[PDB]
RNA sequence: AAGGCGGCCCCCUGGACGAAGACUGACGCUCAGGUGCGAAAGCGUGGGGAGCAAACAGGAUUAGAUACCCUGGUAGUCCACGCCGUAAACGAUGUCGACUUGGAGGUUGUGCCCUUGAGGCGUGGCUUCCGGAGCUAACGCGUUAAGUCGACCGCCUGGGGA
């Protein structure tokens, strides 16, 4: 279901800064935060989320 | 790690608000950290050093 | 002392002015527990003094004193091997004690005749702040705004 | 000569020394001070004190292009960062901004050896 | 399997595990000699060379400082194709199988349940920490045994010399 697309839903999965946040933390299950991360990884690809807050 | 002052607000309270965000980043726990290399060899020992005290 | 925190004396005050400042001014003064003699030096060069700078006895003392009391001193503390001269801000009752203790060691120091002309002329030049009382306190104050970085 | 308005502080604190550069908003640098220059050598050229002189002796360089309000960009570890931005607020500028631009690489360039001492 | 493996994407590819059923019918376990795999350093031929950095140089420190610390810095580290065959290559614990009280977790499957909730009841696999009987010189190990047994292999027989 997680995708990398949905640019909504991993917004609560990073920072201010755009650096991903730990399972620890947000409470989620870990096969998740892997696809989570996953996810995220594309997506600063694409140009979706960011790689930091400097631009 | 990066913040502005609106209109009606202190100095004091941007300063503030500017290391609570920047602690919140560990921009200086990352920095400490590449001072110097550490051979992977001392990192694993650490990170189990860590891990077995932490059973408290 | 380590655990011994403590109270301290009642000194009687002068029995000429009634000034209990004033006593402690004879106590630093006193040699081998002659007070008599000191009180002799003293009383009179407030005499020579007093008369020389517009009257007030009590009050051409604590013109000189104002003048040479500090207000930070160094404190002198090892990190690793290098010493570091930290800048501190000093008691209320220290500040008398370490002036009156460099008027008198300046005092001491001169080669007029008497002690009571040579402590009459470092209460002088006190008050019109030259001489050595308040060239110690020049260069006490040097180093506590030399060292002010460490505080 | 001129005039701006609006500048840059940027401040680069080391572990040795800080260096406060007020710059105009395209790059160009109007004045810097360092600790070094304060008349600072060795272990005080470090201190959290030290590095406040330096923003003075640098607000005081532009008098002359008369800046009112300034962004501060903070790149690095060391003390004065916090000592630094408040000596730039009391020496009478507004600060829009505060920004932290150290460079944290993403896993990169091998640092040197760990010291024995 | 071990050595090991860490951005994202594609192509080629190995193993493991689980569910329900079908199929072969002891086809199994272990293995001297043999063959393969095997960190780092190092060697060969040819590329590359940012950072780091044995050697080497200068500066300090010091009784001295051929070192620790500082400024530099060459092989090396990187890629291709060959060799080398070693490590505290360690869980200092050979492989396979069977049996023997518990508790707390993690990870990955799967089946039943007003799924009514991120849940209730079970059932596999891998893994972390406690600890019982027993064992052990003791430390400790303790269903992932160093406990109770069986099969095969490797190895030890005072310290130096080595």
């Amino acid at each position: 279901e997680i995708d990398y697309k949905d640019i909504a839903t991993l917004k609560n999965y990073i920072t201010e800064s755009g650096k991903i946040v730990p399972s620890r933390i947000t409470g989620t299950r870990a096969k998740y935060q892997r696809q989570l991360a996953r996810a995220i990884k594309r997506a600063r690809y694409l140009s979706l989320l960011p790689y930091t807050d400097r631009h | 790690p990066v913040i502005k002052v609106r209109e009606n607000e202190p100095f004091d309270v941007a300063l503030r608000r500017f290391k609570r965000s920047c602690e919140k980043a560990g921009v200086l726990a990352e920095v400490r950290r590449r001072e110097f290399y550490e051979k992977p060899t001392t990192e694993r020992k650490r990170a189990k050093a860590s891990a077995v005290k932490r059973h408290a | 002392p380590r655990r011994r925190v403590i109270g301290q004396r009642k000194i009687l005050p002068d029995p000429k002015f009634g000034s209990e400042l004033l006593a402690k001014f004879v106590n630093i003064l006193m040699v081998d527990g002659k007070k008599s003699t000191a009180e002799s030096i003293v009383y009179s060069a407030l005499e020579t003094l007093a008369q020389r700078s517009g009257k007030s006895e009590l009050e051409a003392f604590e013109v000189a004193l104002e003048n040479v009391r500090p207000t930070v001193e160094v404190k002198s503390r090892r990190v690793g091997g290098s010493t570091y001269q930290v800048p501190v801000e000093v008691r209320p009752v220290r500040r008398n004690a370490l002036a009156m203790r460099w008027i008198v060691e300046a005092a001491r120091k001169r080669g007029d005749k008497s002690m009571a002309l040579r402590l009459a002329n470092e209460l002088s030049d006190a008050a019109e702040n030259k001489g050595t009382a308040v060239k110690k306190r020049e260069d006490v104050h040097r180093m506590a705004e030399a060292n002010k970085a460490f505080a | 000569r001129k005039q701006v308005s609006d500048g840059v502080a940027h401040i680069h604190a080391s572990f040795n020394n800080t260096i406060v550069t007020i710059t105009d908003r395209q790059g160009n640098a109007l004045g810097w001070a360092t600790a070094g220059g304060s008349g600072f050598r060795g272990s005080r050229k470090s201190t959290p004190f030290a590095a406040q002189v330096a923003a003075e002796r640098c607000a005081d360089a532009v008098k002359e292009y008369g800046i009112k309000n300034l962004e501060v960009m903070v790149k690095g570890p060391g003390p004065g960062r916090e000592s630094t931005i408040r000596a730039l607020n009391a020496a009478g500028f507004r600060i829009t901004n505060i920004t932290d631009v150290t460079p944290i690489p993403h896993n990169g360039c091998r640092p040197p050896k760990k010291r024995r001492v």
